[PDB]
RNA sequence: AAAUUGAAGAGUUUGAUCAUGGCUCAGAUUGAACGCUGGCGGCAGGCCUAACACAUGCAAGUCGAACGGUAACAGGAAGAAGCUUGCUUCUUUGCUGACGAGUGGCGGACGGGUGAGUAAUGUCUGGGAAACUGCCUGAUGGAGGGGGAUAACUACUGGAAACGGUAGCUAAUACCGCAUAACGUCGCAAGACCAAAGAGGGGGACCUUCGGGCCUCUUGCCAUCGGAUGUGCCCAGAUGGGAUUAGCUAGUAGGUGGGGUAACGGCUCACCUAGGCGACGAUCCCUAGCUGGUCUGAGAGGAUGACCAGCCACACUGGAACUGAGACACGGUCCAGACUCCUACGGGAGGCAGCAGUGGGGAAUAUUGCACAAUGGGCGCAAGCCUGAUGCAGCCAUGCCGCGUGUAUGAAGAAGGCCUUCGGGUUGUAAAGUACUUUCAGCGGGGAGGAAGGGAGUAAAGUUAAUACCUUUGCUCAUUGACGUUACCCGCAGAAGAAGCACCGGCUAACUCCGUGCCAGCAGCCGCGGUAAUACGGAGGGUGCAAGCGUUAAUCGGAAUUACUGGGC
């Protein structure tokens, strides 16, 4: 049946800040388990998990792929497991990919810089992996740079993010010294290789320039691992030190717990440290089982409602939690399986989407090679082929219903602006390519337009948005040149009422018959009547035929919707209505709507109404640096301002900001604070201020 | 090597094959020399629901051809023996 | 090849060689007993195509040519053998 | 070729699909394509209760 | 398929009396069958000689609940048989399941005929028909299939079925509710009322 | 006995008529498209254009009863791990089942897709001689005897990946020569020459090198003449338009000779003749697969090649041949050209017009589905394997047919709409009400047929020399269905869960009001609308058709409007 027993599966992620050298490491993972020769760098772009061709040239990881290979720990290179890493993306723009990936592993190892310790983007993925406690170590990558140190890297870690960092290694030469990694389980010091060589080891004494030091962090990793539990801290207390393997199983279930976060170092380019790392993979992070076992819900929740685990006789029930692009069969549908087995061309009922879905291939990933394979069982990532009603985070199972998995959540964009193709006959071409990219990608929302027609976008970063109009332009074929989204400005009277009317009758020569109304031009304040028009009706003299008066009050609503100032509705308006003339015959409503029309379109425009610019409530978190900097941002901008109050971890700021400013907000603000705020903009008032971009509608048509 | 085998002629979930003697190459519901008589296996009540034309079979086997394993059992039905 | 044509191709291949051995050796000697019969000499003529005539006879029966073209062949060269007088 | 926009009030700009069919026009010179009434954003018609399928427009719920 | 809607605007509008409603208690005291459904009844419409053809058609149509599709059949077939087209055609249409099992009663109109006849409450000759269109053959016995029988309104409409005409054709048992079919029923069997030669020009038009 | 019993007209030039005269209309039909709407079921249909380029999964294998043998699985033998000499498994051992890879034999030239090419190298009709023909069949014989490799392999070396080498062997139905063969080939004869393979099943006699031999039987091989199937070739006739296309052709036409093809042939070569085609249309040009038939027509006729079937040509484009019975070969070869993919940079792979499916074009046409259970087909002795042929399925009202969306009752003619002569008319028995039923779809239960066959056990003769092996015929036993929750039957509650579209001026069947005023608009022709619109739009009401309705496109008819039947100056 199945190749390997569960416990040799080992679901790692790999994510961090940009450029910490994820896609590095990644390689030198695959290479040392010799599914790749030629270990091959990122920045000639002749690396194999880059294929999009954007990240061939522009040379940054944008969107994550699974990836298996064979490395082992029980007497290393022979016993094999299942390492399977994900090379996630670390753009905040790309965080979405972060997000359904670190909800879809069992553990994942955090590359930290020894350069920058944590780095902002860094700060976000803990978040990102604190919120489904992802077990977790981490890997110190570029320690071969200058000024790179280690035990600042462990502090920072310790200190800024919470958590509690133990040494599993300690590194030998800091920058260019850097020549292997000391360990504080095994005690012996491991020197690599050349260039391009590190696959061997050469297992050597520990040197005596470190020896004081690496004794110190193997007794503090002592300790630290005896308060695991009991038996482990009374056996200590005697005056005898644990071993390898009782240390190592107590670490684990440390990690089980989430309770640790455990330190490894390398230099991914230097090709040292990446085999050390891979050791911690084995030796700490769980397995799919040793995880706890999955919450499964039936249709209703309940504390156990679906106790689902891993075995090939258990349910098929997985997550389908990352779609794809191909152009050649459609989609592309990644799933984990959490338990159960299925197979190709087996059915499976979508138990979220409401359908039943089936597999027209099973392939399992080389990063983009899509290897064809029967069967997939539990723990074993794969993709599917063909099921055509599933998006990303829907659960994929068996009639047996373990239906509800717990998450539907995924960030709101943040950047937004519209496009437009070579021709506006393309306009469906381009919407087709739009919504392939929307039933995609989940932050990225296509956004058809109602008040213009144009179709603005929206992303998570002026990046985001970059790599989607190019892959628009390269996957299909479709070049869309870009600009800023229409304005939605408005109208409505400020106080006063002012009475008018609209004079002019037809039969004068035995024609139909005719219609007039007096009406006053009453506002209301902005927010008065939730319902955006209220009527008073005041008919008392020439009263307007009994099935008449209603349509008068809706034909001032056609003149309401036309907005004689530029073509915008008119919000909150009001109109009181007094005199006209009738006889007890069939008068023309139409011609009442004509003179009202002309009725409106005099009164209003001589009440004075207001040409009103959309202002958004904002509200923006961020750390105490740059507050008074990005306040300064906001109110060259036009600020007003809401309040401060000062969370946990920074300060809580609401202001109030034009829709026709906010347009690229978002990466000036980040770039004024580094990255570490956090911001939604919507809606709060409807406003007027000085500005000759007014005439924009007027000049194109009316007055 | 002159088949003689049958042809579903007839409809979707309702045969009706045809006796033919053709060569072994060509179709099913392909080229064929003669068809000797025809065969029905959801006839209730026609005509034996089978029919064979055992002069011609006579000819064509002894003269040289084969024949299929179908329009073999229906030769051992028609000749009554069972 | 995708498929068990390779078997296929290699087999005719062999069958080839073979072919152009055969056919070569049956072709020198009908050249042989054509200039026998444009030099003039009735006794080496005959001798020529009793040297062939077997060769041809066993070629045809093994299929390299086919009966009629080994008859054609020895029908040609007896006619004008003896016409060569 | 030239073509008729049927029914009362179009949308047609300077680069909008439209669908064209036949049947001329009997008194407009030259003119000898009806453009289908609600087929590519060459919407239908609008405010209509009669002859809803010529001239293309979704039936009124009531 | 079958014509939904109302009943005595159509035997009205054609004027002459279809049957299309149970002849129970009278047509003129329900309807004021003399004039057009519309409003505009009050005025005589030429009917001119199309007029007369359509309304003819419109009118066996009606009466025998067959609908134009089917009709273009019975007329196809009814042309193909060797004879008068007009009375191959009034055969064919009398021959039909459901007329046969009204004229035998069990139903007081047509209507209620054809709901039995689908409802799977008949048996040709033992055999369920769950066919309105069935065409049933000389020498058949129609056998009601008891357990359709006990619901009042077959019994209603059997004791109805008298003050008509034993037709010439149908040897209804009445009371063991079967019926044998002797022979296809003639066109001089039939009320005369109907030109058949119209609708034969009608449709050779 | 039946094989037909089958021919319609109108609007429209004029003040008005008649006639020629064209435009349009009612009809039938469609691979259809689109708008509106849309319940089910059965059966059929579904890329007409871009023969445009194609990701991927499959679309051709089989045979151990041909061979060497042992890659994997086991039946296995002897053991001293395991171990209670094993029921608690170590290996040598193809010894047997079975079989990776290899040799070999058969298939792959079938089945399937497309209509680019093709105006005649074709197709169809009817004949002909100058031939071939595996597997299939009738008949007649032979089935000595031996050797040389070579694969697999082994060793070594490349392929720093894929993909190949240098030597050493060993088998076969692989291959080669001698023996022999004639009504076979050549030859007037005289005369000469020609081939082959063995395997499997059983066992009484008797010799053995337990290998067997041997007497059997089942298969197989070679040769030769027939049968049949398929196939090659030839001829006469028909098989689109354009003369704004009048000449065209040197292997061109033929004679002789040589060669070649399986076969006859300027198929080819070499002479020699100067001929040959042509107004019955040569040549050139455009276009096109032909046909059985399909749509139409009363018939002659017109248009056409969707489905199913026969023929042909083609398989990225151009050219060539190799094996073969059969190819100049879709999933074979080789070369040139384009393209694509892999490359470790030294190279290499591929051909969806196969089924699915993508992208592009289009207005437009389906799932990357289920199984060999039937039929088949290849191989096999058979079980048995392959089968995107096939049988079924999924999508879509694409079409044809059937059915229901309730049935009866009901004058308070309810309300209310609309009209109005102001009394009422009509919606209208229509709904409401009342009773009856459950088709269909939804649940629940029950349940045909498509299933022939083949396996084991068995008997009768048949076989021999053996009643053994094996055909072959019965017999009993377990069984082989994808569709599939089949069709269908019966029960369950309720009338619920199911009607729309077009038209209403004449042609044409169906008329009034309001709203518009040559504006908005309608329209197939005639035309309507410039204040009383049955012609626009809405309302009411009606007429047609009804899971369709309408529009468009398209062929034909009506068109006696290319008139041969059937017209005119
Ligand atoms: N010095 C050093 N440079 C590194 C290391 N890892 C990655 N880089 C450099 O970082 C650049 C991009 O690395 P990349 O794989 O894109 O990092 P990622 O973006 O996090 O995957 C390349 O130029 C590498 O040379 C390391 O361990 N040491």
């Amino acid at each position: 049946a199945r190749t390997t027993p569960i416990a040799r599966y080992r679901n790692i992620g790999i994510s961090a800040h940009i450029d910490a050298g994820k896609t590095t490491t990644t390689e030198r993972i695959l290479f040392y388990t010799g599914v790749n020769h030629k270990i091959g760098e990122v920045h000639d772009g002749a690396a194999t998990m880059d294929w999009m061709e954007q990240e061939q040239e522009r040379g940054i990881t944008i969107t994550s792929a699974a990836t298996t290979a064979f490395w082992s720990g029980m007497a290393k290179q022979y016993e094999p497991h299942r390492i399977n890493i994900i090379d996630t993306p670390g753009h905040v723009d790309f965080t979405i990919e972060v997000e359904r990936s670190m909800r879809v592993l069992d553990g994942a190892v955090m590359v930290y810089c020894a350069v920058g310790g944590v780095q902002p983007q860094s700060e976000t993925v803990w978040r990102q992996a604190n919120k489904y406690k992802v077990p977790r170590i981490a890997f110190v990558n570029k320690m071969d740079r200058m000024g790179a140190n280690f035990l600042k890297v462990v502090n920072q870690i310790k200190t800024r993010l919470g958590a509690n960092p133990v040494p599993l290694q300690l590194a030998i030469g800091a920058e260019e010294h850097f020549t292997g990694v000391v360990d504080l389980v095994k005690m012996k010091a491991i020197n690599w290789n050349d260039a391009d060589q590190g696959v061997t080891f050469e297992y050597e004494d520990i040197p005596a320039d470190m020896v004081e030091l690496a004794n110190e962090w193997h007794q503090n990793l002592i300790e630290s691992a005896a308060e695991a539990s009991e038996e482990l801290m009374e056996k200590y207390l005697g005056g005898e030190e644990l071993t390898e393997a009782e240390i190592k199983g107590a670490l684990r279930q440390r990690v089980l717990n989430n309770e640790i976060i455990l330190v490894t170092c390398g230099s991914a380019f230097k090709n040292k440290g990446v085999q050390a790392m891979l050791d911690a993979v084995i030796d700490y992070l769980p397995s799919p089982v040793d995880v706890p076992a999955i919450n499964g819900i039936l249709d209703d929740g309940k504390d156990t409602p679906a106790e689902r685990h891993a075995s090939d006789d258990e349910p098929f029930s997985a997550l389908a939690f990352k779609i794809a692009t191909d152009p050649f069969v459609g989609n592309l549908t990644f799933f984990r399986v959490y338990s159960g087995v299925v197979n190709s061309g087996d059915t499976v009922l979508n138990s979220v989407k409401a359908a039943r879905e089936r597999f027209g291939r099973i392939v399992q990933m080389h990063a983009n090679k899509r290897e064809e394979i029967k069967e997939v069982r539990a723990g074993d990532i794969a993709a599917a082929i063909g099921l055509k009603d599933v998006t990303t985070g829907d659960t994929l199972c068996d009639p047996d219903a373990p239906i509800i998995l717990e998450r539907m959540e995924f960030p709101e964009p943040v950047i937004s602006i519209a496009v437009e193709p070579k021709t506006k006959a393309d306009q469906e071409k381009m919407g087709l390519a739009l919504g392939r990219l929307a039933k995609e990608d989940p932050s990225f929302r296509v956004w058809t337009d109602e008040e213009s027609n144009q179709t603005i976008i929206a992303g998570m970063g002026e990046l985001h948005l970059d790599i989607i109009v190019d892959r628009m332009k390269r996957e299909f074929n479709v070049e869309a040149n870009v600009g800023k989204p229409q304005v939605a400005y408005r109208e409505t009277i400020r106080q006063k009422v002012t009475d008018v009317e609209g004079k002019h009758a037809k039969q004068s020569g035995g024609r139909g018959q005719y219609g007039h109304v007096v009406i006053d031009m009453y506002p209301l304040e902005p927010g008065s009547n939730p319902k955006g028009y209220e009527f008073i009706n005041d008919i008392k003299g020439g009263v307007i035929p009994g099935e008449y008066i209603p349509a008068v009050d809706k034909g001032i609503q056609e003149q309401l919707k036309a907005g004689p100032l530029a073509g915008y509705p008119v919000v909150d308006m009001g109109i009181r209505l007094h005199f006209g003339s009738y006889h007890d015959v069939d008068s023309s409503e139409l011609a009442f709507k004509l003179a009202a029309s002309i009725a409106f379109k005099e009164g209003f425009k001589k009440a004075k109404p207001v040409l009103l610019e959309p202002i958004m409530k904002v509200e923006v978190e961020t750390p105490e640096e740059n507050t008074g900097d990005v306040i300064g941002d906001l109110s060259r901008r036009r600020g007003m301002l809401k309040g401060q109050e000062s969370e946990v971890t920074g300060v809580k700021i609401h202001a109030e900001v034009p829709l026709s400013e906010m347009f690229g907000y978002a990466t000036q603000l980040r770039s004024l604070t580094k990255g570490r705020a956090s911001y939604t903009m919507e809606f709060l008032k409807y406003d007027e201020a000085p500005s000759n971009v007014a005439q924009a509608v007027i000049e194109a048509r009316g007055k | 090597m002159v088949t003689i085998r049958l042809a579903r002629h007839g409809a979707k979930k309702r045969p009706f094959y045809q006796v033919v003697v053709a060569d072994s190459r060509n179709a099913r519901n392909g080229r064929f020399i003669e068809r000797v008589g025809f065969f029905n296996p959801i006839a209730s009540e026609k005509e034996e629901g089978t029919r064979l034309d055992l002069d011609r079979i006579a000819h064509w086997v002894g003269q040289g051809a084969t024949i299929s394993d179908r329009v073999a059992a229906l030769i051992k039905e028609v000749n009554k023996a069972a | 090849n995708i498929k068990s044509a390779k078997k296929r191709a290699i087999q005719s291949e062999k069958a080839r060689k073979h072919n152009a051995s055969r056919r070569s050796m049956m072709r020198t000697f009908i050249k042989k007993v054509y200039a026998a019969i444009e030099a003039g000499d009735k006794a080496a003529a005959q001798k020529a195509f009793n040297e062939m005539q077997p060769i041809v006879d066993r070629q045809a029966a093994k299929g390299l040519i086919h009966k009629n073209k080994a008859a054609r062949h020895k029908a040609n060269l007896t006619a004008q053998i003896n016409k060569l007088a | 070729v030239t073509s008729y926009i049927g029914g009362e009030g179009h949308n047609l700009q300077e680069h909008s699909v439209i669908l064209i069919r036949g049947g001329r026009v009997k008194d407009l010179p030259g003119v000898r394509y009806h453009t289908v009434r609600g087929a590519l954003d060459c919407s239908g018609v609008k405010d209509r209760k009669q002859a809803r399928s010529k001239y293309g427009v979704k039936r009124p719920k009531a | 398929a079958r014509y939904l809607g109302p009943k005595l605007k159509l035997s009205r509008r054609e004027g002459t009396d279809l049957f299309l409603k149970s002849g129970v208690r009278a047509i003129d005291t329900k309807c004021k069958i003399e004039q057009a459904p519309g409003q505009h009844g009050a005025r005589k419409p030429r009917l001119s000689d199309y007029g007369v053809q359509l309304r003819e058609k419109q009118k066996v149509r009606r009466i025998y609940g067959v609908l134009e599709r089917q009709f273009r059949n019975y007329y196809k077939e009814a042309a193909r048989l060797k004879g008068n087209t007009g009375e191959n055609l009034l055969a064919l249409l009398e021959g039909r399941l459901d007329n046969v099992v009204y004229r035998m009663g069990f139903g007081a109109t047509r209507a209620e005929a054809r709901q039995l006849v689908s409802h799977k409450a008949i048996m040709v000759n033992g055999r369920v028909v769950n066919i309105a269109s069935y065409q049933v053959s000389p020498n058949d016995v129609v056998s009601i299939r008891e357990k359709a029988k006990k619901q009042s309104r077959v019994k209603a409409a059997l004791e109805l079925a008298e003050q008509r005409e034993k037709p010439t054709w149908l040897e209804v048992d009445a009371g063991k509710m079967e019926g044998t079919f002797k022979r296809k029923p003639e066109r001089s069997d039939l009320s005369a009322d109907i030109n058949e030669h119209l609708i034969v020009e009608l449709y050779s038009k």
